[PDB]
RNA sequence: UGAGUAGCGAAAGAGGGGUGAGAAUCCCCUCCACCGAAUGCCUAAGGUUUCCUGAGGAAGGCUCGUCCGCUCAGGGUUAGUCGGGACCUAAGCCGAGGCCGAAAGGCGUAGGCGAUGGACAACAGGUUGAUAUUCCUGUACCACCUCCUCACCAUUUGAGCAAUGGGGGGACGCAGGAGGAUAGGGUAAGCGCGGUAUUGGAUAUCCGCGUCCAAGCAGUUAGGCUGGGAAAUAGGCAAAUCCGUUUCCCAUAAGCCUGAGCUGUGAUGGCGAGCGAAAUAUAGUAGCGAAGUUCCUGAUUCCACACUGCCAAGAAAAGCCUCUAGCGAGGUGAGAGGUGCCCGUACCGCAAACCGACACAGGUAGGCGAGGAGAGAAUCCUAAGGUGAUCGAGAGAACUCUCGUUAAGGAACUCGGCAAAAUGACCCCGUAACUUCGGGAGAAGGGGUGCUCUGUUAGGGUGCAAGCCCGAGAGAGCCGCAGUGAAUAGGCCCAGGCGACUGUUUAGCAAAAACACAGGUCUCUGCGAAGCCGUAAGGCGAAGUAUAGGGGCUGACGCCUGCCCGGUG
């Protein structure tokens, strides 16, 4: 849910926050906590490769085995916890081994529900089983690109994916925004789209909340001096007279493909740019 | 080397030190690299007196210009050994 | 008593506002 | 008002120390220029 | 030369004596003045003796000078417990082999370095011309070691030590609100003082003082454990009677861990108002020494990020608590005996001992920071503690500056109500257009607050009472021009352009109609990324994953955002 704030002040006029209803416990387990030094977007050389990063609130990583390498062992969802690091909520799950591992949380999961990581596991949400056993068209999340590497795909909240069908090599998958790839059939994946779909609807409502993110402000390019930016110079709000809108780096950004025309992944691209 | 006897330099003759003579303690200059543990073995050998609580102090040198030519004083390091009760002094003698 | 004495002088600088206006 | 000279011995030592120059060949060149001229006080 | 002209560096001094060739400026005494949420102290940074005593004084003192942070002679910082190192770790850095690079070198494991953090045992008075949670007089505490003294045990059926290993714990955000107690202030009691000649007080008079720690011991404010016992264990690289997990038993508290600060012990000790010698090298100490209670008031401190709430969910490791692996022939449990090192300790640190060429109206963490009024670290006046802030004398011109005043008028001044004036303190009455319904709104516009009595009020705080306090409401009265009388604590009503706002910007001419922001939109990016920093390796993005990131454009919100792909991409 979304709790709208009354406009007691100018920053209250638009700001909104998620219900946090999924959250159960105020604190993370100590055993899986990890440090997160903030690079600030700087290179190891010390130069800032990425613009407007850092200055945000301190964060502490929770260990999360997306790989789910263990199998045949039933688990249980004890608690759910907020994750500063990403839009997706974290749900702690207690294994029958007594092992504990934070895991990505699809919506509609209930506390105490059983979850098997094995191939023989049921389709029921929260389970993760290999693509060969997956029925066509079922929603899937946290898909790995290769086995044992972890599921880079579909980690953010509210994202989803669907299977168009499968061969022995490779299983088809609908990636978000309609793109398709022949992901390896042996590769593991987890059924059920990620929760916290309401995160997109959240409104920041003030400059101050952005500082906590912390999203540093970005100067408009025309305002910038001509030496610093291609669109700079002029006598007040200079027209984008220069041919082809441009990044401060020389490559054009509006409609210009940044793809390498030759790539190993090009064979896997059955479909591209549905818009 | 090493020997206790060479550790000492000269006694510190000051009005502040003469008052300490009734305190059963006697100041002596000591090598800068010497430790308190070494000084305790020196009095027990040279004087033969039992040793209690030894204190040691270092001093940065003061400037002592001679005409155009300024020059830092050498860094003295006196030590204060509080001798045990009932023990004859060998100082001045 | 040696009574040695030494004197030191330095040029320094500088300002240049220069506060000059016109003709324009 | 605040001025450029705000002394800190740890900074003067870490930055302008003899080993700060020993750390790199260029600093060794600085020491070499320091010694060829016969300076009484090398480094800082 | 300008010149004996500018300046003499914010902001109280006066007198008496003393020293001396020389005294406004030095010293002492008596008044007076200024700071006192400091111009007070304590300690970093940094300075590196500038501290102290005895002398000198030509130069350095915006002036003389017997005086100096000056110039000369000696003298002065004392630590197992304070800070740091013989403990740890963060950012970051170095970095065996190694990954790369014409060379030089770059990158980065293992490992190490590195506090601004975590761990850690000593507190009260005294002492010098100084340095004192270091020296001293008391009481202590931690760690380690047995020529020792007792007590308990066990000889691989093994008394115990128990890891570089596994867990536990350490271990952490912001805001707010009750509570307990205390560092501190004041009242009644108590003890030492003085009867004051300026009218009047042995009197509800006056002045001054009103106590004391770490600890070894007992319990208490109260919080936290969510429960403890038994059995079973695909796990926590091997193992585990440890943890985690599972299943039952008992759950309204037996039990588990931590507490500020209190009562007696620490103390038949010393602080203490005041007396104040011999005299010594006549400073002024030695030395003597009373009461030492009670109530009110109490935090910004502590219990403690304990509790509640919230989002932006908020370090790392060791010291510790346990577990086994593993070591074993003498060990444990308490007393005595000893050991405990290396550096920093002076002074200046709101400043004449530093940043500033100066003995410069500026700049410099943090920790203590009182009283009367007051909401208050506002303001004014005063304690504790300092400061007489180092060129002056006297005339009382213009003129310049800092201010106070102003007859009749008012913004007729001026580019412009610039500057100045006025309003402003609490309680009460009352309050419009407009609006996103929050605002606007201290709207505007008015009234009352000084003193006395009925009134140790009505009502509350604490207390057995006694008492101390917080205190309206009113009535009657008294006065003055005056009444938050001093001092500081908004001037408003409108009408339009631009910009949502807070915020940011040219330090040192321009702070804004500029920038930014949330939002809106386009485009690109499928992870070995698009974009990058780099010859590369590596790394950022990212311990991310199209509801996520990069770039362009537009700027909250409301109504909207039309047509054109010929040309240029």
């Amino acid at each position: 849910a979304i709790k709208k704030y009354k406009p007691t002040s100018n920053g209250r006029r638009g700001m909104t926050t998620s219900d946090f209803a999924e959250i159960t416990t105020d604190k993370p387990e100590k055993s899986l906590l990890a440090p997160l030094h903030k690079k600030g977007g700087r290179n190891n050389q010390g130069k800032l490769t990425v613009r407007h990063q850092g200055g945000g609130h301190k964060r502490q990583y929770r260990v999360i085995d997306f790989k789910r390498d263990k199998d045949g062992i039933p688990g249980r969802v004890a608690t759910v916890e907020y994750d500063p690091n990403r839009s997706a909520n974290i749900a702690l799950i207690n294994y029958a081994d007594g092992e504990k591992r934070y895991i990505l949380a699809p919506k509609g999961i209930q506390v105490g529900t059983e979850i098997m990581s094995g191939p023989e596991a049921d389709i029921k949400v929260g389970n993760a089983l290999p693509l060969i056993n997956i029925p066509v068209g079922t929603v899937v999340h946290n898909i790995e690109l290769k086995p044992g590497k972890g599921g880079q795909l579909v980690r953010s909240a509210g994202t989803s994916a669907q299977v168009l069908g499968k061969e022995g090599k490779y299983v088809l998958v609908r990636l978000n925004s309609g793109e398709v790839r022949m992901i390896l059939s042996a590769c593991r994946a987890s059924i059920g789209q990620v929760g916290n779909e309401q995160h997109e609807l959240i409104n920041i409502g003030k400059a101050g909340r952005s500082r906590w993110k912390g999203i540093r402000p970005t100067v408009r390019g025309s305002v910038m001096n001509p030496n610093d930016h291609p669109h700079g110079g002029g006598e007040g709000r200079a027209p984008i007279g220069r041919k082809s809108p441009m990044s401060p780096w020389g490559k054009p950004t509006l409609g210009f493909k940044t793809r390498k025309k030759k790539n190993k992944s090009d064979k896997f691209i059955v479909r591209r740019r549905k818009n | 080397m090493k020997d206790p006897r060479d550790v000492l330099k000269r006694p510190v003759i000051t009005e502040r030190s003469a008052d300490l003579m009734t305190e059963k303690k006697y100041t002596f200059e000591v090598d800068v690299r010497a430790n308190k543990t070494e000084v305790k073995d020196a009095v027990e050998s040279i004087f033969g007196v039992k040793v209690d609580k030894v204190n040691i102090m270092n001093y940065k040198g003061k400037s002592k210009r001679v005409g155009r030519y300024t020059g830092m004083t050498s860094r003295r390091r006196k030590a204060i050994v509080k001798l045990t009760a009932d023990s004859k002094e060998i100082e001045i003698f | 008593i040696y009574h040695r004495i030494t004197t030191w002088i330095r040029k320094v600088f500088r300002m240049n506002s220069p506060v000059n206006d016109e003709e324009d | 008002m605040k001025r450029t000279f705000q002394p800190n011995n740890r900074k003067r030592s870490k930055v302008h120390g003899f080993r700060s120059r020993m750390s790199s060949k260029n600093g060794r060149l600085v020491l070499a220029r320091r010694r060829r001229k016969g300076r009484k006080v090398l480094s800082a």
